[PDB]
């Protein structure tokens, strides 16, 4: 089948910048090409067809270009209601096939995360779980690296973790992380840790505790 | 106004079957190319089925031999059955019409997709409705503290979405972070949300988090009691 | 209050605040293979068009031709 591959996946811009995404066809597409604008909660918009034709109702700072396999779209001054997921599409054969989404967030500085850790409750424990969280407040930008070690030991394959939405106070993000064990997996080790690797801290934050200390 | 609106939306078994509908209006139907795009929960769109004007039925890879589209032209209605479904079928599935643009040398079909429904949620899941067990996320000795202390509360294993959580009836609102809930292997979603307070007020202030399962009769007023942990290892 | 629609199907009834009837005619970006778009219809007035869309605008029902 036809694959679309934007690029990036995520940009950063400010209210004034001008941003371009690039869609990438696997094969010629001629000029078969869309781009829909997504909002959370809410459906899809068509804002260009054929590679370059605005939709009606669409403002003029929107604009396309390409053919064949390369297209671009463009705004050309960002607006805070232009902060939303963007997709290109093909309609050149079937099946037809969307890129992978662009996420256009808010530009601000760096702001490294406060770093805490979290027990499980006693009451949790008597139902034969037990859940670590680690929860990092208040960073930018999204990329932040959370290793769970168990007894200095990388954990794979046994937590989960969940980003909030871009802050509207400070357009930073935080990050909840659960490390979820049996009730008799949990007493066998001594000491939880919750290591964050992010561009704001000098070096990686490590928050850690001793099952039996708490 | 033009308008296409989903019906059927629901809960349905692993290998079984569920009909999505489509009620349009405000344009002359028969005429157009339909088509079924769906959105998985934080991924992105996929075309699922397209039904053309003239009647050719057109299936995604995936769905091929277990999907079936099709139109009642003078019900204005595009309706599409789902069969053998799979967890990963799990989506919004919007209805969409497929342009119809005219030029001095016609008429052409499904170049674009103009007119989006505001979709309708489909679960596959072997899950039935769990109320959640709620946990505290107990503040600490400097582990949850840095000046500022965080507390929450772990909304774990219920079913299905969604949950509210306030923090003391909404009194407090500052500082409050309720994150997205995760599908864990079970089957059964699992959410937290915590605050950040001034870690002085630990001894005194009162935090309840106010934890609304709509879909079941549940409701949980958990208080966030101060834990300490030793250290006496260091 | 009723024009003539792109397609000769589709209900001539404009929505409620307008009486004015339009021709629009462009080119799009499939002008090369295609011709020109026409699109007919309703407006609250006559429609601020963009550079190369010849418009044509009247008020009488069932004008726009
Ligand atoms: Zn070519
Ligand atoms: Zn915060
Ligand atoms: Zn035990
Ligand atoms: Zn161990
Ligand atoms: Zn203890
Ligand atoms: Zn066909
Ligand atoms: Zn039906
Ligand atoms: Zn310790
Ligand atoms: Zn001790």
């Amino acid at each position: 089948e036809i694959v679309l591959t934007q690029s990036p996946s995520s940009l950063s811009a400010s209210v004034g910048d001008r941003v371009t995404i690039t869609c990438q066809a696997s094969q010629d597409i001629s000029n078969y090409l869309n781009w829909y604008q997504q909002k959370p909660g809410k459906a899809p918009k068509l804002l260009i067809y054929a590679a370059s034709s605005l939709e009606s109702g669409v403002p003029s700072r929107f604009s396309g270009s390409g053919s064949g396999t390369d297209f671009t779209l463009t705004i050309s001054s960002q607006q805070p209601e232009d902060f939303a997921t963007y997709y290109c599409q093909q309609a050149n054969s079937f099946p037809y096939t969307f890129g992978q989404g662009t996420k256009v967030e808010i530009k601000r500085t760096v702001a490294a995360p406060s770093v805490f850790i979290f027990p499980p409750s006693d009451e949790q424990l008597k139902s034969g779980t037990a859940s670590v969280v680690c929860l990092l407040n208040n960073f930018y930008p999204r990329e932040a690296k959370v290793q769970w070690k168990v007894d200095n030991a990388l954990q794979s394959g046994n937590s989960q973790e969940s980003v909030t939405e871009q802050d509207s106070k400070d357009s930073t993000y935080s990050l909840s992380s659960t490390l979820t064990l049996s009730k008799a997996d949990y007493e066998k080790h001594k000491v939880y840790a919750c290591e964050v690797t992010h561009q704001g801290l000098s070096s990686p934050v490590t928050k850690s505790f001793n099952r039996g200390e708490c | 106004e033009v308008q296409l609106v989903e019906s059927g939306g629901g809960f349905v078994q692993p290998g079984g079957s569920l009909r999505l509908s489509c009620a349009a209006s405000g344009f002359t139907f028969s005429n157009f190319d339909m088509h079924w795009v769906r959105q998985s929960p934080g991924k992105g769109l996929e075309w699922v089925s397209g039904l053309d004007h003239s009647g050719g039925a057109h299936y995604a890879g995936s769905v091929k031999g277990r999907f079936t589209i099709s139109r009642e032209d003078a019900k204005n209605s595009l309706d599409l059955q789902m069969n053998n479904l799979r967890v990963d079928d799990t989506a919004v599935y919007f209805c969409v019409r497929g342009t119809l643009y005219h030029y001095t040398s016609g008429s052409y079909y499904s170049d674009a997709f103009d007119i989006w429904g505001q979709g309708t949620l489909v679960t596959v899941s072997s899950a039935s409705v769990k109320g959640p067990s709620v946990f505290p996320l107990a503040p600490s000795s400097k582990s949850t503290s840095g000046g500022t202390a965080a507390l929450g509360c772990l909304v774990k294993d219920y079913f299905p979405e969604p949950v509210t959580v306030s923090w003391n009836s909404g009194a407090l609102t500052s500082g409050v972070h309720t994150f997205p809930a995760v599908l864990q292997s079970s089957g059964l979603y699992s959410l937290s949300s915590v605050v950040t307070v001034p870690s002085s007020s630990l001894g005194t202030q009162t935090y309840i988090c106010n934890v609304n399962h709509k879909p079941s009769n549940t409701k949980v007023d958990k208080k966030v009691e101060p834990k300490s942990c030793d250290k006496t290892h260091t | 209050r009723t024009c003539n629609k792109t397609f000769s199907d589709q209900s001539k009834i404009c929505p409620p605040g307008e009486n004015i009837c339009y021709t629009k005619t462009w080119c799009d970006a499939f002008c090369s293979q295609r011709g020109k778009r026409v699109e007919l219809g309703c407006a609250a007035t006559c429609p601020k068009v963009k550079a190369g869309v010849e418009i044509k605008c009247c008020s009488t029902d069932n004008c726009n031709k």
